[PDB]
């Protein structure tokens, strides 16, 4: 009737089939030869049963539970009884974990994510691991930045196991999961990405062949540009020569609303930055790992360098009163009556390339509405810029 | 007078079934014929359910400790006689179900509030426990005539353990959390096992106007399930009505498979001793 197709399902219907089957029959004959007597005893002998006590007795005698209420009392029941022993003790104890194993295979993170008007949700995909999922997790929702409102979407394609069941249980507000793949243009439907904001990729740093893991996350961003073009994608890359060709895809914007984060390069390049002045790797280092400040009161080095470690590098616009004035001019007035310190201005020409200047000279002076690079403890304190009049 | 067993179940039967029902029609009443203040609700009551901030820590913990003290409240009330009357201001146990059953009832409905999708939520393991537990204390209030039937059920509750563990932070570690799973599944499937027992056997099964009883009381219960899982056998107690034997028969025909393959992993993980540890 082309009614079973799959493999798994005839082996169960085969199984159950099988076994029901040569149960009643065992029952039937138990009845038969029971009710009746015996030929050599001129039948006088007969004990009253029906077919109920029968099949309670059989499934009572295969599963080896035994039990002193009823038991075949003629000289032909005994002989089925110890000839159907060595059959069926086999037969159930083979058969009946096998149809228990089959049967409740069933995936328990399928489903679907829903969207709620109002908010935002992400997506990440790549190597999920314990390791990489607590940094993540940790960076991404401390309680230092500035007041976060979104959700965090995971996919993958191996269950995860009981140890990161924790962490994924333990912000039962703020992650969801959802088994899939992200090269089948089914699940990458499932997740919502066509009203997402971005979509992280976390890379295997520690592999054995590097080849192989950006090649696969290469075809991972092809998949994904695939479904969506005017998506944001942001993701990490093992060496400088490979990273040309995520260039090439027809919709990365550089310019707008795209980017691409390297190691190798940043790595040589925090070194190389060093070594014209000692230490510099750690300085920047620490500027991008959120910290809180400590109380140490012992005269070591530790508390005047966790003095430091808390700090952490923010941006905001600027007020509009401080346009007619002088760089240097307004950084003295930024630390003196803010306790507070910038570094860079973000662009100033009125032409449609954006460039980045650091620590501009004596010859500019503000635009409205610039954009500018701040570091302190907390985002809160850097939103002091928004105006300063009539204030001491 | 005269025996009032049938409805008791029936308001409980009415709540689950009917429940189904809305839910379908709710998602079928569109037109097609097929940040808003709502979901700050939800976001609420989803911190309040798990180890979010203190007044939800403590709330997980009395659902801790309050379905042990109902689990102990069925033990007490398994010797009275199947079927008769206690007066609702006079006497203080069947107040402290009460005080248990409303206390669960706004338990449960918090969860209902933080729930993605409605439907699957609805038929989940922990709920048709709320759905069968918690309208007969309320029905009896009513009526100031109680019964005993589908209160094992109450026993299930155990299950919850591992989750209103973990939000705690007090469990992580693979083996730990194997060993409590396990232990939780184990000891719930054997009590409630020995509870349905125990309703069936002591009252009459209806088919000959309720006049083959076989007295019982919860403790031989629990002996003639272990003596059965394991394989033992013995003639000590054996069940003598249909519905008993039937439904031995079928816990035989799957969980015998449990007690064969849990037990060799609990003792394996406890017992995994460092015996040359020390300094
Ligand atoms: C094996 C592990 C999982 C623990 C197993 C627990 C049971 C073996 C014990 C624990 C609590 C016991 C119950 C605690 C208290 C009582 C009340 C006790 O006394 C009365 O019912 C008072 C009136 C009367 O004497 O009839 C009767 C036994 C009973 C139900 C006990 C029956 C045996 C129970 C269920
Ligand atoms: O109600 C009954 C049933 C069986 C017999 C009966 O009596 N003698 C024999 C036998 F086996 F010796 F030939 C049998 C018999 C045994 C096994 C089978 Cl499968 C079928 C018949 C009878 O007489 C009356
Ligand atoms: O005189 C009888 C009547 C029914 C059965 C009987 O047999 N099988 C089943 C079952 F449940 F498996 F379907 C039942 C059964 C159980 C409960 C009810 Cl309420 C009604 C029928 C029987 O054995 C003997
Ligand atoms: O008084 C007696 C006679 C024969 C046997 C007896 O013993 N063994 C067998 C067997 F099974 F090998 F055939 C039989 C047997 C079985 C069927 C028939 Cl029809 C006749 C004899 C017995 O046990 C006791
Ligand atoms: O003390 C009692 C206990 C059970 C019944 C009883 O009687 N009939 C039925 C049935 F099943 F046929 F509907 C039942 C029954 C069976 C299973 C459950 Cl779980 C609950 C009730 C009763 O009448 C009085
Ligand atoms: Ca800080
Ligand atoms: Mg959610």
């Amino acid at each position: 009737l082309n009614i079973l197709k799959t493999s798994n399902s005839i082996k169960l219907v085969n199984l159950l089939s099988i076994f029901i089957s040569t149960w009643l029959t065992a029952a039937g004959f138990i009845h038969l030869v029971e009710n009746s007597g015996d030929p050599w005893e001129n039948f006088q002998n007969n004990q009253a049963l029906t077919y109920w006590e029968c099949v309670y007795l059989l499934m009572v005698t295969m599963s080896t539970v035994g039990y002193g209420d009823v038991y075949a009392k003629t000289t032909l029941g005994r002989l089925f009884m110890v000839f159907f022993i060595l059959g069926g003790l086999a037969m159930f104890a083979s058969y009946v974990p096998e149809i228990i194993e089959l049967i409740g295979n069933r995936k328990k993170y399928g489903g679907s994510y829903s969207a709620v008007s109002g908010r935002k949700h992400i997506v990440v995909c790549g190597h999920i691991t314990l390791e990489s999922v607590s940094n993540f997790l940790k960076d991404f929702l401390h309680k230092d930045r500035d007041d976060v409102n979104v959700e965090i979407v995971f996919l993958h394609n191996i269950s995860p196991n009981l140890e990161l069941e924790a962490l994924f249980k333990r912000h039962f507000t703020q992650v969801e999961f959802y088994q899939g793949s992200v090269l089948n243009p089914h699940d990458l439907a499932r997740v919502k990405i066509e009203s997402a904001d971005a979509c992280l990729i976390l890379a295997n740093k520690y592999c054995a062949d590097p080849d192989a893991e950006d090649a696969s996350n290469i075809m991972r961003v092809i998949s994904i540009k695939n479904y969506h073009p005017k998506i944001r994608i942001i993701t990490q890359m093992l060496q400088y020569h490979n990273k040309a060709h995520l260039l090439n895809i027809p919709s990365w914007n550089w310019k707008e609303g795209d980017d691409a984060i390297c190691l190798a390069e940043l790595k040589l390049g925090f070194i190389a930055q060093s070594c014209l002045a000692q230490g510099l790797s750690t300085m920047l280092a620490n500027l991008f790992s959120m910290r809180s400040f400590i109380k140490i009161e012992e005269d070591t080095w530790q508390k005047y360098y966790l003095e430091g470690v808390s700090n952490e590098m923010y941006t905001e616009y600027l007020s509009s009163a401080f346009v007619g004035l002088s760089f240097p001019t307004v950084c003295e007035l930024c630390f003196v009556k803010l306790k507070l310190l910038m570094i860079a201005i973000e662009y100033k020409s009125a032409n449609r390339e954006s460039r980045i200047l650091i620590n501009p000279g004596n010859h500019l002076k503000i635009q409205e509405g610039t954009l500018g690079f701040f570091i302190a403890s907390d985002a809160k304190e850097v939103k002091r810029a928004f105006f300063y009049c009539k204030a001491c | 007078g005269q025996r009032m067993w049938w409805a008791f179940l029936a308001s409980s039967m009415v709540t689950f079934f009917g429940g189904l029902f809305i839910i379908l029609l709710w998602r079928t009443l569109k037109y097609l014929w097929t940040v808003g203040w709502m979901t700050s609700v939800k976001d609420w009551a989803g911190v309040m359910i798990s180890a979010q901030t203190l007044t939800g820590r403590v709330l997980v913990v009395l659902v801790f400790a309050l379905s042990i003290g109902a689990l102990v409240i069925y033990f007490i009330d398994s010797s009275n006689p199947i079927e008769s009357c206690q007066n609702f201001y006079k006497d203080f146990t069947l107040q402290i179900d009460m005080a248990f059953n409303v206390f669960f009832l706004l338990y449960f409905g918090l969860r209902f509030i933080a729930a993605n999708d409605k439907l699957w939520f609805w038929l989940e393991v922990n709920s048709v426990v709320d759905f069968f537990t918690v309208p007969p204390v309320f029905v009896s209030v009513y009526l100031n005539r109680s019964w005993l039937g589908l209160r094992f059920l109450r026993a299930l509750r155990l299950i919850q353990f591992s989750e209103i563990l973990q939000f705690l932070n007090i469990l992580k570690t693979s083996n730990s959390i194997k060993l409590v799973n396990l232990l939780s599944i184990f000891i719930s499937t054997w009590l409630t096992a020995a509870g349905f027992i125990h309703l069936v056997e002591n009252s009459g099964d209806p088919w000959e106007n309720f006049q083959n009883n076989q007295a019982l009381t919860y403790w031989e219960c629990v002996y003639l399930l272990m003596v059965t899982m394991s394989t033992v056998g013995y003639g000590d107690v054996y069940a003598k009505t249909t519905l008993g034997r039937l439904f031995m028969v079928f816990f035989i025909l799957g969980g015998l498979a449990m007690f064969a393959s849990y037990v060799p992993e609990i003792i394996e993980l406890i017992g995994n001793r460092k015996k040359y540890g020390g300094s």
